[PDB]
């Protein structure tokens, strides 16, 4: 037969069948253990990508918010003209950055909202 | 030295032999008697060995049902037939008044069956 | 000991012709004759109550 | 084993072709390693 | 043409999950050992088993008021010591008495020891999902105390 | 980033070509159409084949390869096995390198083939010797058990029992690509 | 695929849908407690058993909290004290 010098070859001892049936080398808990470890350790990316979304998400608010807040308590403190003149660019200053949050907020958006598939 | 790193070569093939035996044992006794037949494979090849039979496509995200449908672009005479046409007519323009029938509707049910909530008496 | 493993065991799915959107163009007349029938049903039903 | 072409050449090898190349391995490392034991360090 | 007539969609049914076993078969064959039988076996087995312990039965908040009270854990493994707030879940039949030896191991409990939930002392000839349900309704924190007085 | 070179003169070249035939003299050593088969030559043929004759009755189809000599020693019992058999089923006789469509589509991996086909895949059964342990004659009384199963298995429940599968919805698609063509999709 | 912004999602997905399996097995074994429940109504009972009620340890000499019945010493003419 044409296989049959390979195959005379392949006898075993009832030790090594029972190590085989078993899968001594062949099933590695150890090897198992280490992916299961692996796996619930890559959670971590998660929380840090979802950190990462909430705050480009809030980033407008913010700007809108608490400066405005500031703002607010500085125009109900202010009675004189001249410090309201000089005030007056502030705020306009403060449209500007918030124009400016509003932009990178839709940067880091449609970075973090296209998929290839 | 000489004696002792080649004597560990010869017990590193002995471990060696021994797991090949219960390599072969392994295999002969479980994984030929489980094997999967073949009749439920997976029905596709790899983008790889594709390439290389010369065989890969990679257009056309979307596809055209039917031969009507498909072979519009090479009538050039009669992409619509006749009726296809007038029934086509109807939708020029989108249907606000469907729009606001539809939407009222859903908000009145949404409303008034969904989202009920209890009030004071006095 | 060698590969255990085919190469489709790894290797992603084609991008565009994969097996779900293949399955969902086969299932396609099915669940249209479901749907129609199904619409039909109730735009009837709906008819004959508003038309009197 | 098979005379054939590298195009036909399989995915992956049967168990048998693998424990058979492991047995040629072992000839010739067997060997291999016997002369070098006995003419490679009487060099020095 | 969809359908085919002496065919029922009965046998279609059973065809199209024979095919689907047969697939889920052929590819769980061709896996990663390593990763197949833990996120195949070990891990749907645990989440099983704690989800349906936790959504099935109920189980309470012990507290022991001093550390002489404290059990004996130097033994046995995996719990060397005593810590408060230890949730235990629990049948509905169990008793105090039932609950006082699953604490202290099945050994000799201290003297005089008491039960109670809110301010409120239960016997030890009493079912602890009712003596719950009457002193602490929806607040389990059962504590352990010694009743000399 | 992986790539493969597009083609050259030699692949695209006729992987058939004729070489000197010896004269009367060689072939004196010790050792010294079919009208019961098909050669199929076009997967134009192969096609219809597969659509329309293995829907009406099972097909036999031999995958071969000129350079192997199990090809060259199981053809001889695959025209007997054929001119047996040849009133229940068709019998084919296709060359890998001349028709590779219809090899990617059968999924073969080596050579010599048997391929049993009905319905396109209500049954498809392929015998082949990956190892190198099997003979001829095992691989025809392989043939020869599996006709045995889908004749049964067509006669079994008044005809029906044999119904096409993933073929259904796939068209072959994954397998070979070209079928887009086929069914008339869009490739742009 | 995936992307950051879908962090949330995938959380969501790989932490409940192996949940469902256990949830319909919860179902289903409420389902079976309310059958057996009524089956054992239908039999027969000597103190009623409330059917949505976690626990009901009520018989002859028990009350419907666990604790033993008061004034159940003794018989009656007109029969269960309950």
């Amino acid at each position: 037969r044409p296989g049959q010098g390979s195959n005379a070859q392949f006898q075993t001892s009832l030790a090594d069948k029972t190590r085989g049936l078993l899968g001594v080398g062949f099933l590695r808990p150890t090897k198992m253990a280490s992916f299961a470890a692996t796996f619930l350790l890559n959670f971590r990316f998660y929380f840090m990508y979802m950190a990462r979304t909430t705050f480009q998400a809030v980033r407008p608010l913010l700007a809108f918010s608490v400066f405005g807040e500031v703002m607010k308590l500085v125009l109900a403190t202010m009675s004189s003209g001249l410090f309201s003149f000089l005030f007056s660019f502030v705020l306009a200053f403060e449209v500007f950055y918030f124009f400016l949050q509003c932009y990178i907020s839709y940067t880091f958006l449609t970075m973090f909202f296209t998929v290839l598939f | 030295i000489q004696h002792w790193n080649k004597s560990y070569e010869k017990q590193v093939y002995s471990e060696s032999v021994a797991l090949n035996r219960t390599f072969q044992a392994r295999n002969q006794l479980v994984l030929d008697r489980l094997k999967p037949s073949g009749a439920y494979r997976l029905p596709a090849v790899d983008y790889k060995r594709q390439l290389s039979r010369g065989t890969l496509v990679e257009g056309a995200d979307f596809y055209l049902p039917t031969a009507q449908e498909q072979q519009r672009l090479a009538r050039h005479f009669e992409p619509y037939s006749e009726q296809e046409q007038e029934e086509r007519r109807k939708f020029r323009f989108q249907s606000i008044s469907v729009y606001l029938a539809v939407a009222l509707g859903a908000s009145f049910v949404h409303d008034y069956f969904y989202q009920r909530r209890p009030v004071a008496w006095c | 000991f060698g590969p255990t493993l085919p190469d489709h065991a790894y290797y992603g799915e084609h991008a565009t012709y994969n097996y779900f959107v293949l399955f969902i163009r086969g299932m396609r007349p099915y669940l249209e004759k479901i749907f129609g029938d199904c619409a039909s049903t109730i735009k009837n039903a709906a008819v004959a109550v508003y038309r009197p | 084993r098979t005379g054939g072409d590298f195009r036909f050449f399989p995915e992956m090898p049967p168990w048998q072709w693998l424990a058979h190349m492991e047995n040629l391995r072992f000839k010739l490392l067997s060997v291999a390693q016997s002369r070098r034991s006995q003419l490679q360090l009487a060099n020095l | 043409p969809l359908g085919v007539k002496g065919r029922s969609v009965f046998a279609g049914m059973r065809s199209f999950i024979g095919q689907r076993l047969g697939r889920l078969y052929d590819s769980f064959y061709y896996s990663q050992s390593s990763t197949k039988y833990v996120m195949v076996f070990l891990f749907p087995a645990g989440i099983f088993y704690t989800r349906f312990r936790a959504d099935t039965k109920l189980g309470y908040h012990v507290f022991i008021n001093e550390e002489k009270l404290y059990p004996d854990y130097s033994q046995n493994y995996f719990d060397t010591k005593w810590t408060n707030g230890r949730k235990v879940y629990l049948d509905d039949e169990t008793t105090v008495e039932q609950l006082k030896a699953q604490i202290y191991g099945g050994k000799a409990a201290p003297e005089n020891v008491k039960v109670a939930c809110r301010g409120r002392v239960f016997e030890d000839a009493d079912n602890v999902a009712m003596a719950v349900r009457a002193f602490c309704k929806r607040d389990p924190r059962l504590l352990l105390f010694q009743d000399n007085l | 980033s992986f790539a493969i070179p597009p083609a050259n003169a030699a692949a695209l070249a006729d992987p058939l070509p004729a070489t000197p035939t010896p004269p009367p003299v060689f072939e004196a050593v010790s050792s010294a159409a079919l009208k019961n088969v098909e050669e199929v030559s076009t997967m134009e043929r192969y096609e219809a084949a597969v659509y329309e004759e293995s829907f009406k009755k099972p097909i036999v189809c031999l995958f071969f390869a000129r350079f192997s000599l199990q090809s060259k020693v199981l053809l001889q019992p695959f025209l007997d096995f054929a001119a047996s058999a040849s009133n229940n089923a068709t019998f084919f006789l296709i060359d890998c390198d001349r028709v590779p469509r219809a090899a990617y589509h059968a999924r073969v991996e080596n050579v010599p083939s048997l391929v049993v086909m009905k319905g396109d895949d209500a049954f498809r059964q392929t015998i082949t010797d990956s190892v190198g342990v099997k003979t001829a004659g095992d691989l025809i009384q392989e043939a020869r058990s599996a006709l045995d199963q889908v004749l049964r298995l067509d006669q079994q429940e008044g005809g029906t029992k044999l119904q096409p599968g993933v073929s259904s919805y796939t068209h072959h698609i994954g397998v070979d690509n070209l079928n887009v063509y086929r069914k008339g999709w869009p490739v742009a | 695929s995936t992307s950051p912004g879908l962090a949330f999602a995938n959380l969501t997905l790989l932490l409940d849908v192996p949940q469902l399996p256990a949830i319909w097995a919860v179902n289903a074994w409420r389902e079976l407690n309310g059958l057996f429940t009524e089956m054992k109504t239908l039999a027969g009972t000597s103190d009623l058993l409330y059917p949505s009620n976690r626990y009901n340890p009520q018989n002859e000499k028990t009350n419907r909290m666990g604790r033993p019945r008061k004034y159940n010493h003794g018989e009656w003419m007109f029969g269960n004290s309950y």
